[PDB]
């Protein structure tokens, strides 16, 4: 059981989003 | 390191002109090692091997 | 991390030597030492053959 | 342009050329 | 400035795809598997490491293939049955590679093909990078 | 003889002293809450 | 001591026989090349060099292929044309190998072509090395 060493290639970490708190809608 | 080859430089030229030319390069290498070990074990009583 | 000018020197002094040892020995005088063995003034013996 | 580098072979010699010795001279 | 790394860290195929490759491990005296992926696969794919000793009938030519024996590290525990084996799990993506060695050298050569020929295994690439000669 | 036709084992890159690290460790709560110190492995209240 | 030598000098297949793989040089910074005969040539056979750049639709994948210049030393003249090849000579044995590198970088991508596809082609095999990484 050889234990492997990884790592990725490319450099583009996925463009998280930011979300936000809406207008204010009431309740 | 080990010298793989030498080169070829230089030859006998006319001492009437003024320039001279290119030779052809050699070659020159690089080698390594590594080591082993021997390994053992024995065993004794202390009583007899004090006594003895 | 190698002397390669200090390599390319002994390179050049090793096939000086080479190539004047050639000469002195078989080369011809027009741009070389004339040697004994192409001069060929020594005085020659020559071997007796055999009737197989 | 580009300059190769090889080596002779991966063994000294796969299959050795053993060779036979020179003849012996004449009687 | 390039280097060619080539002359003193040759690199050779070991499992292209549909075929497994001997490697001459015996003039150099370090050595280690490099993998990679080219799509995206669907189960773990387990690979088996050999080694091959010289042929009777010619010493220039490998012969059989034999299993690769375990070793048990200073502070672990052995394999189930004692064998070396390697596994590539799913979470691999197509940009990246693994890479991972054996600790002993055993025969003079050395090889490696999947446990099966499945569609799977079809997607992977491994080759087998040496360190500086000894000859 | 040059780079690119020489092997890269005649050249030596110069040692940094620098060592890059980008771990964290977050703060604690622990100075929050009540400090006692026991010196036996149990306690009564 | 053995070492996992692929941790710090990954291999990469670039000519299998059949196909070509374009390999990303850009995290690292010395590459060269790795030539090796697997049958008795029967001609020589010349090689092409090429490089990729990032594709305009994805910045993570080669676009076509530019072919490399020629870079003349200081010794030596520049090509007929001023573009880069490599021949394997007819001299070559099956259990050797060879070993090659370009002068200069250009662009992220590279990879290598026989000029012409032939029974001759399908006898050799080329991979690629990697120096020290960057990221």
């Amino acid at each position: 059981m050889i234990k492997l060493n990884c790592r990725p290639l490319c450099q583009t970490p996925t463009a998280s989003r930011l979300v936000s708190p809406p207008c204010f809608i009431c309740r | 390191m080990k010298i793989a080859d030498y080169g070829q430089l230089g030859e006998y030229t006319c001492d009437a002109k003024c320039d001279a030319e290119f030779g052809e390069p050699g070659n020159i290498r690089h080698l390594e090692g590594k080591t082993y070990d021997y390994r053992g074990v024995f065993c004794f009583n202390r009583k007899n091997l004090q006594e003895a | 991390n190698y002397d390669f000018l200090s390599f390319m020197i002994g390179a050049a002094q090793r096939s000086h030597r080479i190539n004047r040892n050639r000469a002195l020995m078989v080369g011809d005088g027009i741009n070389e030492p004339k040697g004994w063995l192409k001069e060929d003034c020594f005085p020659t013996f020559l071997t007796l053959p055999v009737n197989t | 342009m580009v300059s190769l580098d090889c080596r002779n072979t991966c063994a000294p010699a796969p299959a050795s050329r053993l060779v036979q010795p020179p003849c012996f001279v004449c009687r | 400035m390039n280097f060619n790394v080539g002359v003193d860290f040759p690199s050779f195929i070991a499992w292209d795809g549909t075929t497994s490759f001997p490697v001459k491990i015996d003039g150099f005296n370090q050595f280690g598997f490099t993998f990679k992926v080219i799509e995206e696969l669907t189960a773990d794919v387990p690979f088996n490491i050999f080694y091959h000793e010289a042929s009777e009938a010619d010493p220039c030519v490998p012969g059989p293939a034999i299993r690769v024996p375990d070793v048990p590290f200073c502070d672990g525990v052995a394999t189930a049955d004692g064998l070396a084996t390697v596994v590539i799990p799913e979470a691999v993506a197509v940009d990246s590679f693994c890479a991972g060695s054996v600790p002993c050298f055993n025969g003079p050569w050395i090889s490696i093909a999947p446990v099966t020929v499945n569609a799977d295994s079809a997607k992977v690439q491994v080759t087998v990078t040496m360190k500086g000669a000894t000859r | 003889f040059e780079a690119s036709t020489i092997g890269p084992a005649f050249f030596t890159p110069q040692v940094l002293a620098l060592e890059v690290d980008c771990n964290i460790e977050c703060a604690s709560l622990l100075d929050l809450y009540g400090q006692i110190e026991v010196s036996r492995s149990t306690f009564t209240y």
